RNA sequence: UGACGGAGCCAGCGAGUCUAACCUUGGCCGAGAGGUCUUGGUAAAAACUCCGUCGGGGAACGAGGAAUUCCUAGUAAGCGCAAGUCAUCAGCUUGCGUUGAUUACGUCCCUGCCCUUUGUACACAC
RNA sequence: GUCGACGUACUUCAUAGGAUCAUUUCUAUAGGAAUCGUCACUCUUUGACUCUUCAAAAGAGCCACUGAAUCCAACUUGGUUGAU
RNA sequence: CAUUGGUGAGCAGCGAAGGAUUUGGUGGAUUACUAGCUAAUAGCAAUCUAUUUCAAAGAAUUCAAACUUGGGGGAAUGCCUUGUUGAAUAUUCUUCAAGUGUAACCUCCUCUCAAAUCAGCGAUAUCAAACGUACCCCGUGAAACACCGGGGU
C-alpha cells in the first residue's frame, strides 16, 4: 500500500527558508508645495537663504568676490547665506590647498545649520532639503548638481561666471 | 447498472453504433425492429449473423443499433458488422470465451467482413 | 525476473522490496563493488550495466528438421 | 491545425467528469455547477413543502 | 505513419526557424574568418562578446540543392503519378497519357470517386515522389499542380497554349528514354526554387548521347516547355518537335502538400497590384 | 511530469510491442513516435469513453 | 430497360452584419429629390425499394460507318449535392457523397521503347 | 563588367562622480549601531504527520480465526394527547 | 419517445432458527521440513567459573595499494615527484628551484525546456430579471377612447 513514484527527500532549493537568500518571507504621492504655482514659488521673498557648495566657494575665491556683499550685486535684495554641517565637513575635507577658502567660509556673517545624514555628500543633502521645502535658493557651479536642481520647478539656482554671479529661475532678476 | 458492451461498424461512409445489454431478447435498429429494414432485399443480410449463430444465443441479449451516413447498401453492411461484433464482444466479456471462440470461428469460416471491415484502400502500381 | 506469478510476502518491507535493495556494497572486493549501471540499459550490451536481474524470455524457436525436436533460444541459453 | 495534431492518446484527468454527446461534440450543463445535476429525494420533499 | 509524418514535419520546421536565427551568426562568423586572414578591423558588436569568441574555436569546422530534396537528390529514381481532376473528359485522358509519356518513371492512374486526403495517404503508403493532377476547361487543359509528397512543396501552374501529339498525325511513338533537360533564363530566387521543384521530377543522370531534349524556356514570365529529338549531322544539329507545346506559368507555391490548402504560401501570384505588370516572378 | 511516472510504474505504457516498467528509460528520437498506451487497460478505456469510440471487440 | 401518380428512407463537402432579378399600369404625399401603396408582363438529394393506374417526327431523326482514342478495382460506368479560392472556369470548372460491375492481372508471337554482349560485386554452382 | 578612386550620403567611436557589498577583523575609510551562558508569553512563516478535492490510476494478492463501524430484515421503546 | 443518468416508493422471483457491504488485529502458506546455544570430535540447556592460564604455531610486495577523479582553464598557499646544506661506517632531517604534475584549492559550464499548468483579457453561448413593441384587463380619479400607475399574454 505504498505510494507511487517515490523520490528521495532533498533540499527544495528555491523554496526553503533555511537559506540566506530566501529569508525575505500604501501608495505614496508627494504633493506639490502649497506656496508653489506652475513655476513661481511665490514664497521666494526677501530675505533669502542660499545653499552653498564647494564649487561655489572655490570659484568665488578664483573670481575675487567675497560672499555676503557679492551676493548683494546679483540678487540685489537682502540675503544671508547658510551652510550645512555636511557641506562644510566635506569642503574642509578638500585639505590644505583650499584652507584660505576654508577660512572665508567660517565667518560670523555666514550662518550655519546642522544636518542629519549617514554620509557627507553635498549634492544629495542640498537636493533633499530643496525637495522637502521648496523654500531655499541654491548656489552651485557644476553641471551635475545644476541639472538636478533645474529639473525641480520653482527652485532658483545661481552660479558664478566672469566677474559676478547670475541667477536663473528668479522672476525678479532686477 | 446492467452489463453492457459497445461495438462499431464501418462501410464506405456509414457508421454503426451497437450496444449489447442483458435482457429479453429484442433486436432494435434506429428505434424500429429488425423486421423493417427498408432495402427489402438486404434484410436477409442483417439477419445473416443471427442465423449463422443460432437464435438461442440472441434469446437473452439486447441489441440497439444507431446508423448514420452512407446510403442503403453501405448502411445494411454496417448493421451486420456491428451486430456480429456486438455479439462477440458480449461473449468475450461476460459469457464463456470458448463460446466466443466458437462464435468467432462460425463467422470467419463464413466471411471476414462480419468481424472486421477491410478498408478498400487504393493502390498505385 | 519473471519465473513466478506469486511473489513472496516476506520480501516487501514497509518500504522497498528486499531483493531490489542494492546489496553490492556488502561485498569484500572492489571490481564487483563498482557500479557502472546506466539508467536506460534495457537489453543493453553488458550485464553490469543492467542494475536489475535479467528477464526470462524465449525469442526464436525452430523445429528440428530430422529428429522430432524443437530448439528455443532462451535467456538461460538454447 | 490543432485538429490535425490531436495525438489521440492524451489523458487529462477531466476525461471522467466531462461528458460528450453521441454526435461527437462535448456537452456542458446549463447550471454549470458540479452539484446541481439533479436533486435528491430529501431535497425534493423539502422543496415541494415550501 | 501519420504520427511519423507529423513528427518529422515538426523537426523540420523548427530546424527551418533555427537556421533563420543562425544566419546572422553565420554572417557574423564569416567576418571572423575574413578578419583572421585578411583585414585587421573587427566590428564593434562582435568585439565585446567573449561567448562568440569561445564559439569560434569549435565553429571553425563548418562549410545548392533544395533542402527538401537534399537527401533524395540522386540516391533514388523518382516514381511519379499523373492523375486527372474528377470525371475526366476524353481529351485530358489522352493528355495525361502524354504527360505520363513525357515523364520517365511515371504512371497514370485514373481518379474517380477518390478523395484527396485518401489519395495522398495512398501515395505516402506505397511511396512516390510527386503527383501531377490536371484540371481542364471543356477538353483543353488549364491547370497543372505538381506536389512533392514527403511534406514537400507543391507548385500549381496554369497552362494555356496546348497542342498535343494525338491531334496532328500518326507520328509514331515517343522516345521514352531518360531525357536531357535544357533550362534557360531562370535568374530570380524563385527561379532557382522552381528549377529544383521541377528538375527532380526526371531520373538522375541521363546519357551522354541521349537522343531527346526537353527545353524549359523562361522567355517572358512564362515557363514554356517543348520536347525535341535531335541528331548531330556533319555541319549542324537538326531538331524536330514531338510532344506537347506548353505555355505554362506558376501562380502559387505552397510549402505544404496539395492536400493541405492552408499551408505556408512561399510565393503567390499577385495581380491586383500596382506593380504586378512591371516585372517577373512576383 | 510526475503523473507520467505514476502511469509508467503501474504498467500502462508500451514502446511498440512490449511495455516497460522502468521510468528511467531514454527514448530514442526515432522511437519517440511509437509510445502509446497498452491494450485492454483502464488507462485507455477512459480515454476512448469520452470520445464515444470504445470498440470493445478489441476489448479496449 | 416506358408513362402516370402515391408512399418508404439513406449522404458528405458547405454558412465573411454575408445570399443575390428586369420591365410596366396607376393612386396618394412632396417645392423638388423621391417615398409609400397598386397592378400586369418577362427570366429563374437523386438513384433505389415499394404501392396501385396504365400496353414513328411536324426537312433532319428509330442507339449511329469506315477509321481512331481511352480504360484494370471502390476502377469503367450511372446518379445527385455543394463551392466558385490572386492562375483557369460560368456556353463552365472544382470538390463531396450514393450505386458499383465485365475482363486481363499472362506473354514477348506482332508493333514499339530501352538495355546487355570481359561476371568481376569474395564463396558454391554455372 | 566586376569593381576601384573621388565626390556625396548614412552609421559608429569618451563620459564623470558619490555611496554600499564582497578578505571568517580590515575593499583602506577612523564622522559608523551592535562583545551578555533563555526563563516565559503572543503573532505569523516553513516543513513533517493523518485524511481529502480537482480524479482517478494500482493493490505482495490466497485462506483461516477473532473484533469495530454503516444500511436493511426482525425485536423493544417513544409517537397523531404530535415522530422526522 | 430514448435516457446506455441520479435519487426514492414497491412487486414477481431467490429465500432452513438473518443477509449485504466495509474494515482493524493475528495465524498458516507464498522455493523442498535434518531441532536451541557455546570457546563445539564435546559440553550446556538451572552456567561455564575457584580450570581456561602456560606451552606450541604465527611477520615478503625486503620500508605495499585511490584499478573507485562530471567537463574547460589555472593552481598563489597546499600536496606529489626530481635535482640543491648539516648527523654516522654507503646516511635520518633540512637549504632553495623546476614540474605540457596534481582527486587540496580557485573560476565558467554542468539550470533557464519546440513543455505545461495558474492569473488577467475574454468569444462561441446559456439562465434569471429589467427595458422596448403589439393586444387585453386592473388600481387612482368626478373625469380625460387618461397624459397616471400596475398586472397578464
Amino acid at each position: 500500500t505504498r505510494k507511487f513514484g517515490l523520490v528521495k527527500r532533498t533540499l527544495n532549493t528555491k523554496k526553503d527558508q533555511r537559506l540566506k537568500k530566501n529569508q525575505e518571507n500604501t501608495r505614496n504621492i508627494p504633493q506639490v508645495s502649497s506656496a508653489l504655482f506652475f513655476q513661481y514659488n511665490q514664497a521666494i521673498k526677501p530675505p533669502y537663504q542660499v545653499l552653498i557648495d564647494t564649487n561655489f566657494i572655490n570659484f568665488s575665491i578664483q573670481k575675487k568676490v567675497d560672499i555676503v556683499r557679492g551676493m548683494m550685486d546679483c540678487l540685489l535684495a537682502k540675503c544671508n547665506p547658510l551652510i550645512t554641517d555636511c557641506v562644510m565637513a566635506e569642503l574642509e575635507k578638500l585639505g590644505p590647498k583650499y584652507r584660505i577658502a576654508l577660512k572665508l567660509a567660517r565667518d560670523p556673517r555666514i550662518k550655519r545649520l546642522s544636518c542629519s545624514h549617514k554620509g557627507t555628500y553635498a549634492d544629495d543633502c542640498l537636493v533633499h532639503r530643496v525637495l522637502q521645502h521648496k523654500c531655499y535658493i541654491v548656489a552651485t557651479n557644476d553641471a551635475g548638481l545644476k541639472q538636478r536642481i533645474r529639473k525641480i520647478p520653482g527652485i532658483p539656482l545661481m552660479s558664478v561666471g566672469g566677474h559676478a554671479y547670475v541667477i536663473e529661475k528668479l522672476p525678479d532678476v532686477f | 447498472a446492467v452489463p453492457s458492451v459497445q461495438t462499431f461498424g464501418k462501410k464506405k461512409s456509414a457508421t454503426a453504433v451497437a450496444h449489447v445489454k442483458a435482457g429479453k431478447g429484442l433486436i432494435k435498429v434506429n428505434g424500429s425492429p429488425i423486421t423493417l429494414v427498408e432495402p427489402e432485399i438486404l434484410r436477409f443480410k442483417v439477419y445473416e449473423p443471427l442465423l449463422l449463430v443460432g437464435l438461442d444465443k440472441f434469446s437473452n441479449i439486447d441489441i440497439r443499433v444507431r446508423v448514420t451516413g452512407g446510403g442503403h447498401v453501405s448502411q445494411v453492411y454496417a448493421i451486420r458488422q456491428a451486430i456480429a461484433k456486438g455479439l462477440v464482444a458480449y461473449h468475450q466479456k461476460y459469457v464463456d470465451e470458448q463460446s466466443k471462440n466458437e462464435l468467432k470461428k462460425a463467422f470467419t469460416s463464413y466471411d471476414r467482413t462480419l468481424l472486421i471491415a477491410d478498408s478498400r484502400r487504393p493502390e498505385p502500381k | 525476473n519473471g519465473t513466478l506469478e506469486f511473489l513472496n510476502s516476506k520480501k516487501m518491507t514497509e518500504a522497498g522490496s528486499l531483493d531490489l535493495i542494492d546489496d553490492a556494497g556488502e561485498n569484500s572486493d572492489l571490481e564487483d563493488r563498482i557500479d557502472n549501471s546506466l539508467p536506460g540499459s534495457q537489453r543493453g550490451g553488458d550485464l553490469s550495466t543492467r542494475k536489475m536481474r535479467p528477464e526470462v524470455r524465449v525469442t526464436s524457436v525452430q523445429f528440428s528438421p530430422t529428429a522430432n525436436a524443437f530448439a528455443a533460444a532462451s535467456t538461460e541459453g538454447l | 491545425e490543432k485538429a490535425k495534431e490531436r495525438n489521440p492518446d492524451e489523458y487529462y484527468h477531466a476525461m471522467h467528469s466531462r461528458k460528450t454527446d453521441a454526435k461527437g461534440l462535448l456537452i456542458s450543463s446549463r447550471h454549470g455547477d458540479e452539484e446541481d445535476e439533479s436533486l435528491s429525494m430529501d431535497q425534493v420533499k423539502l422543496l415541494k413543502t415550501q | 505513419m501519420l504520427r511519423r509524418q507529423a513528427r518529422e514535419r515538426r523537426e523540420y520546421l523548427y530546424r527551418k526557424a533555427q537556421e533563420l536565427q543562425d544566419s546572422q551568426l553565420q554572417q557574423k562568423r564569416q567576418i571572423i574568418k575574413q578578419a583572421l586572414a585578411q583585414g585587421k578591423p573587427l566590428p564593434k558588436e562582435l568585439a565585446e562578446d567573449e561567448s562568440l569568441q569561445k564559439d569560434f574555436r569549435y565553429d571553425q569546422s563548418l562549410k545548392q540543392v533544395d533542402d527538401e530534396y537534399a537527401a533524395t537528390s540522386g540516391i533514388m529514381d523518382p516514381r511519379i503519378i499523373v492523375t486527372t481532376s474528377r470525371d475526366p473528359s476524353t481529351r485530358l485522358s489522352q493528355f495525361a497519357k502524354e504527360i505520363k509519356l513525357l515523364f520517365p518513371n511515371a504512371v497514370r492512374l485514373n481518379r474517380g470517386n477518390y478523395v484527396m486526403p485518401n489519395l495522398v495517404d495512398a501515395c505516402k503508403k506505397s511511396g512516390t515522389t510527386d503527383l501531377v493532377v490536371l484540371h481542364e476547361h471543356r477538353g483543353v487543359p488549364t491547370s497543372l499542380t505538381i506536389s512533392h509528397f514527403p511534406h514537400g512543396p507543391t507548385a500549381q501552374f496554369s497552362l494555356h497554349n496546348v497542342v498535343m501529339r494525338h491531334d496532328i498525325i500518326n507520328a509514331g511513338n515517343q522516345s521514352e528514354v531518360n531525357p536531357h533537360l535544357i533550362f534557360d533564363n531562370f535568374t530570380t530566387a524563385l527561379g532557382k526554387r522552381v528549377v529544383c521543384i521541377l528538375k527532380h521530377l526526371f531520373n538522375a543522370g541521363p546519357k551522354k548521347d541521349s537522343e531527346r531534349v526537353i527545353t524549359f524556356a523562361n522567355r517572358g514570365d512564362f515557363i514554356s516547355v517543348r520536347q525535341h529529338v535531335y541528331v548531330r549531322t556533319r555541319e549542324g544539329v537538326e531538331i524536330a518537335e514531338v510532344g506537347p507545346r506548353f505555355e505554362m506559368r506558376l501562380f502559387e507555391l505552397r510549402l505544404g502538400t496539395l492536400e493541405n490548402k492552408d499551408a505556408d504560401v512561399e510565393w503567390q501570384l499577385r495581380r491586383f497590384i500596382r506593380t504586378a505588370n512591371k516585372k517577373d516572378y512576383l | 511530469i510526475q503523473d507520467a511516472v505514476k502511469f509508467i510504474e503501474q504498467g500502462h505504457v508500451r514502446v511498440g510491442p512490449n511495455l516497460i516498467n522502468d521510468p528511467a528509460y531514454l527514448v530514442t528520437r526515432n522511437m519517440e513516435d511509437y509510445v502509446t498506451w497498452v491494450d485492454n487497460s483502464k488507462i485507455k478505456k477512459t480515454l476512448l469513453r469520452y470520445r464515444n469510440q470504445i470498440d470493445d471487440f478489441d476489448f479496449s
